[PDB]
Formats: C-alpha cells, sequence, structure tokens
C-alpha cells in the first residue's frame, strides 16, 4: 500500500441505506450533509453538474 | 492559440440555467461600473470605481 503525493484512484466502496423522502430527516449527498424534507421539484439542471 | 488570464467576469444566468452573457470588468470604465452594482442597467449619476 503505497501512498504518495499522486491523487489516489483506488478507494473503497461506500454502503448505506436507500432513499427516504417526504420526511424531515438528516441526509447526505456527496459530502453535503443537510437536514430537511427532500421534496420533489419540476426544474431541471445541467447534464454535467 | 490563446492564453487565459485571471480577470473578472459577471456571468448572466437566465431561466434555463446556462451562461448567456459575460462582461469583463477590466477593459472600459463603463463595464467596471456594472461589477459593483451587479446589474447591466446603469442609470444616470456619479458612481465609484476603485
Amino acid at each position: 500500500f503505497e501512498l504518495l503525493h499522486a491523487p489516489a484512484t483506488v478507494c473503497g466502496p461506500k454502503k448505506s441505506t436507500n432513499l427516504v423522502k417526504n420526511k424531515c430527516v438528516n441526509f447526505n449527498f456527496n459530502g453535503l450533509t443537510g437536514t430537511g424534507v427532500l421534496t420533489e421539484s419540476n426544474k431541471k439542471f445541467l447534464p454535467f453538474q | 492559440v490563446g492564453y487565459l488570464q485571471p480577470r473578472t467576469f459577471l456571468l448572466k444566468y437566465n431561466e434555463n440555467g446556462t451562461i448567456t452573457d459575460a462582461v469583463d470588468c477590466a477593459l472600459d470604465p463603463l463595464s467596471e461600473t456594472k461589477c459593483t452594482l451587479k446589474s447591466f442597467t446603469v442609470e444616470k449619476g456619479i458612481y465609484q470605481t476603485s
């Protein structure tokens, strides 16, 4: 296991629960940890963001 | 072939979420006024720069 200044490309899998919406519980999406209701929307973003 | 320079730009986001206009704040004194006011519509009067 060699660790240098180069960016690592071999990490480990992350295992976690499914998706529970319509509830005011804590969530986490790509490090962004928030607390609220994950309600649906009608807008659309961009296919690279 | 062109080289990028660390300048200052004010992106304009419409209802679609894509960039439609960009104004550089390092060219003309008129474009530098819109950098602080955060608006492309400058009315009459006297403002500051730097």
